[PDB]
């Protein structure tokens, strides 16, 4: 990770970076994960220090060395593809990229179900409703949500149980359930990290939500079906009076096609 | 001699196979036939 290398002095920094690559070869097959890529290799034209520019060059040479370091794959994480030195994204090196994005309403429910695997839930807990309301939350936000709900449930009972020892009795933990009041409380304290970002997901608007326009619905289905059965058209313009459902039509066709 | 004449036929045949309107027209029709078959 960036901070681990950048906190080091000149020489020690570059040494630790290239040493990790050598270890991966010795232990191949291996994966080298470089977190905060924008911190380890910031754009050279955006820095003044010699240490930062040298580290960028050192990472670039280490990526090229992968032609000899057989079975070593290097993965990196950044916030934006445009926050790193463009040399890293040239053919070779990091020439494959994946946009992780923000979990959708279904994924958020699945994430909550994963975090509650060890949690006893009360009958009033509805994680699907929570996942629908938690817009702008990412997996690390839902992890904090479950943790806060767990701690609230613990405080309510432990203040009366009075178990003061080095170990916790399995029985009193096993009987402890987290209720809707504990999730609601945690929701009021949680603060989404991805609220200002755009969320892209499959819409829930279907054709039954649009009144009228029977011929428009059929025409839109032909647009998406013809490119598969058969230059096929890849778009359509909605024009006409306002307030007739132009947005709903675009969502409904995405819904039925299971498209984002 | 005759052994070289058989090598001559092989060299000329490979040159013609590498240089090669009829297969371009047939291949363009074949592509349109498959699209009309499934549409
Ligand atoms: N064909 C329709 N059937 C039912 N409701 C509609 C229709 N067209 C518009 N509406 C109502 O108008 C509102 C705005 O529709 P929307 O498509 O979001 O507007 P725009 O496309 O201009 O952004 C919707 O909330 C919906 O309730």
């Amino acid at each position: 990770n960036g901070p681990e290398i950048m906190s080091k002095l000149a020489g020690e920094s570059e040494s630790n970076l290239r040493k990790a690559f050598e270890e991966a070869e010795k232990n191949a097959p291996a994966i080298i994960f470089i977190d905060e890529l924008d911190a380890i290799a910031p754009k050279r034209e955006k820095t003044h220090g010699e240490v930062e520019r040298r580290i960028v060059s050192q990472l670039l040479t280490l990526m090229d060395g992968l032609k000899q370091r057989a079975h070593v794959i290097v993965m990196a994480a950044t916030n934006r593809p445009n926050s790193i030195d463009p040399a890293l994204r040239r053919f070779g090196r990091f020439d494959r990229e994946v946009d992780i994005g923000i979990p959708d309403a279904t994924g958020r429910l699945e994430i909550l179900q994963i975090h509650t695997k060890n949690m006893k839930l009360a009958d009033d807990v509805d994680l699907e409703q929570v996942a629908n309301e938690t817009h702008g939350h990412v997996g690390a936000d839902l992890a904090a949500l479950c943790s806060e709900a767990a701690l609230q449930a613990i405080r309510k009972k432990m203040d009366l149980i009075d178990l003061e020892d080095e170990t916790i009795d399995a029985e009193v933990m096993n009987s402890l359930a987290v209720t809707m009041d504990d999730f609601r409380w945690a929701l009021s304290q949680s603060n989404p990290s991805a609220l200002r970002e755009t969320v892209v997901e499959v819409p829930q608007v279907t054709w039954e939500d649009i009144g009228g326009l029977e011929d428009v619905k059929r025409e839109l289905q032909e647009l998406v079906q013809y490119p598969v059965e058969h230059t096929p058209s890849k778009g359509v313009l909605f024009y006409g009076p306002p307030g007739c459902g132009k947005t709903l039509l675009a969502k409904a066709i995405a819904n039925e096609c299971q498209a984002n | 001699t005759n052994e070289a004449q058989m090598a001559a036929a092989a060299a000329l045949a490979r040159l013609e196979q590498k240089q090669s309107s009829q297969d371009t027209i047939r291949n363009q029709v074949r592509k349109e036939l498959q699209a009309e078959a499934t549409v």
